[PDB]
């Protein structure tokens, strides 16, 4: 474990599509590097929705609704400035998932917009405006969507057919977090656990009926993110708002067995870091052992 | 990328007062060419004007921004015998866009017979609360007795002092912790006032003494923990003065410290957020900061000059 | 107990709507300044210098039959 703090607050950085990129909030030029250390990018405008669209392509969604997209070519250490677009949501999204020809997005007041690829034209949008901030978001079987705005509410949308009303619903009995975490398993399209704000473990049957499959609080603070394996679903590990990665071994543990006791993470993609709820600053590079 | 430079105001006419909001983000400027201006400062740093209009029809010389809570308000003061109450407006289709902002009037007090030098909003915990001094030298307390609505302007309190030169500055102590007062700089004898229990009307605890020539300025320090009270004046000398209540009267005063190192009027005394820094500006065309030492004396760290 | 005292004055309800009910309640000695600004109202409605000259009579005299006085 390696922890190359390099004095930003970082947003968000990701396994690279070793390799890797990073990006950060928190400055007058918002801050994003590529890995020691590639492409140091500075642009005006948040980064809300993340993706390395190719080994060039890089798309990013920022806080006014904006969307950048530019094309890291590597090689010649240059970035196309790919796509622009003023006013998605002028909020940020509030979480950000990919579908299948079309990101799968959404934002607090719930403007689902749908940019695709090469879809500089904005075609459908789902307009309706969600009251909470809607933070959770995925494709399940895309397009089945699932607009959850921050009563935790998990209705279940749809965006190939038409109409702006929500395809169902899942909910807990009390409704007392706002969206940060859920999970749709690589195991199967359809099954989903809320991770939620009191170390709250909830498990989304999807196709088994759909109650509180679980209900278990174990860490501190509201639902940061989490690490699974990319081919191993099972092994994963849980933190709370304040950082702290409990060792959540469902492969097989939980314990203090991070690099703890720091502030705020920053995003998830690991092959390695998560994102917690202040997103600040902090590094891992070690993450087979 | 950043730069500080000096920028036009677009006013025709002589400046009379510039005021900073809640965040610090926005400039409220007033003129003799009876328009107010509000300053955006971009993300990107260059202050912009965010809008111009024509608040009055004779020049305006004080204004000020009420706490953000109530909603984005500013109150101008003129020679028209007038104050306004302006609130943003903002507009925006239940879909993105379609947002427009404009200056509007929430309501005008006519009650001034003349002339009215100056406007302060009282703290936010007392609610949307204003005092107004004037040439007819009766300092006016306004309410709006109901925060919905921002028109719903009662006149709460009325009260005598003399009669030329003007300021008023209110206790910004946060209540709970502190009882209202506020100091009235005309002119020369200058005596503030408190509030009484459940009289409800305005006493005169005390005076200022030792002021020297016209009193252009004053202004109360933030109290954030210190148990006394500091207000500081721009007469044509700098005075800090150091309030105490103790425990029928319930006042002192002690003066810290008088300053001349500007050696002609201090036109212009402003506090810090926290009241740490007092700054003061005079006819040298320097401005100094001052500290306070830990003795309670204070002494000047620094001078900016212009020409 | 001044704000009790007051809420136990404006529980007489002795009849609506009436300025000689507000002098019913300055029986206490106290008068509220809204009072003052309707009376001023209705003085408005050479004529300013008297109501100057009128006020500052009034103000002289806080007495008992001298407000009511002022008032007329």
């Amino acid at each position: 474990f390696a922890a190359k703090f390099v004095s930003h607050k970082i947003s968000r950085t990701r396994w690279r599509p070793d390799v890797f990129a990073t990006g950060s909030w928190d400055n007058e030029e918002n801050k994003v590097c590529v890995w020691k250390q590639l492409c140091d990018i500075k642009h005006p405008g948040d980064v809300m929705d993340m993706q390395f669209l190719d080994k060039e392509r890089i798309v990013t969604g920022s806080s006014t609704g904006t969307v950048t997209i530019f094309r890291h070519h590597e090689n010649n250490q240059t970035l196309s400035v790919n796509q622009r677009w003023e006013q998605a949501h002028r909020a940020p999204c509030t979480a950000i998932v990919c579908s299948s020809p079309e990101i799968v997005s959404v934002g607090e007041d719930g403007r689902i917009n749908c940019f695709r690829a090469e879809s500089r034209d904005v075609l459908r949008t789902i307009d309706d405006a969600d009251s909470s901030t809607m933070h959770g978001v995925t494709f399940l079987r895309t397009t089945e969507i699932l607009t959850v705005n921050s009563v935790g509410q998990l209705k279940l949308w749809d965006l190939r057919k038409q109409g702006n009303d929500p395809t169902q619903i899942f909910s807990v009995t009390g409704e007392r977090v706002p969206l940060h975490c859920v999970d749709r398993h690589p195991n199967q399209q359809h099954v989903v656990a809320t991770g939620g704000q009191d170390g709250m473990l909830c498990i989304w049957d999807v196709r088994h009926g759909k109650m509180p499959m679980s209900l278990l609080n174990a860490h501190e603070a509201e639902m940061w993110e989490v690490h699974f394996h990319p081919s191993n679903p099972d092994h994963l590990f849980t933190c709370s708002e304040d950082g702290s990665l409990w060792h959540w071994d469902a492969s097989a543990e939980i314990t203090n067995l991070l690099p703890s006791s720091t502030l705020s993470v920053n995003s998830l993609d690991v092959l390695l870091v998560c994102g917690t709820d202040a997103e600040a600053i902090y590094v891992t590079r070690r993450l087979f052992s | 990328m950043f730069v500080a430079r000096s920028i036009a105001a677009d006013h025709k006419d002589l400046i009379h007062d510039v005021s900073f909001d809640f965040h610090g983000r926005r400039m409220a400027t007033c003129s003799s060419d009876q328009s107010v201006k509000v300053w955006d400062k971009s993300e990107n740093g260059n202050w912009h004007c965010t809008a111009s209009w024509k608040t009055h029809s004779g020049s305006v010389w004080r204004v000020t921004w009420a706490h953000p809570e109530f909603g984005q308000v500013l109150a101008s003061c003129s020679f028209d015998r007038t104050a306004a109450v302006w609130e943003e407006i903002v507009g925006e289709s239940n879909d993105k866009l379609r947002g427009q902002s404009h200056w509007v009037k929430r309501t005008t007090l006519v009650d001034s017979r003349t002339s009215v030098t100056d406007v302060k909003f009282a703290p936010k915990h007392m609610g949307l609360m204003l005092a107004t001094c004037s040439a007819d030298g009766v300092v006016r307390i306004y309410e709006a007795p109901d925060v919905m609505n921002l028109s719903q302007w009662s006149l709460q309190h009325e009260i005598s002092c003399k009669l030329s030169c003007s300021c008023i500055s209110w206790n910004p102590s946060s209540s709970r912790a502190h009882s209202p007062m506020i100091a009235v700089g005309s002119d020369g004898k200058v005596q503030i006032y408190e509030y009484n229990e459940n009289t409800r009307k305005y006493a005169k605890a005390e005076t200022l003494m030792s002021v020297s020539d016209p009193v252009h300025d004053i202004a109360f320090a933030p109290n954030l923990g210190r148990s006394f009270h500091i207000l500081a004046v721009a007469t044509k000398d700098v005075r800090i003065f150091t309030m105490k209540p103790l425990r029928v009267t319930k006042f002192e005063i002690h003066t810290v410290a008088q300053f001349d190192n500007h050696n002609s009027q201090v036109w212009r005394v402003s506090w810090n957020i926290t009241g740490t820094v007092l700054a003061s500006s005079g006819d040298d065309g320097t401005v100094r900061l001052w500290k306070a030492n830990y003795m309670d004396n204070w002494k000047c760290i620094g001078v900016l000059k212009g020409d | 107990f001044s704000s009790f005292p007051s809420s136990m004055d404006p529980y007489p309800d002795v009849r609506s709507p009436r300025l000689f009910p507000s002098s019913h309640a300055k029986r206490t000695s106290s008068m509220g300044l809204l009072q003052s600004k309707f009376a001023s109202p209705s003085i408005s409605r050479a004529q300013g210098s008297h109501s100057p000259r009128i006020l500052p009579v009034t103000p002289w005299s806080v007495p008992a039959p001298l407000a009511p006085t002022f008032v007329i």
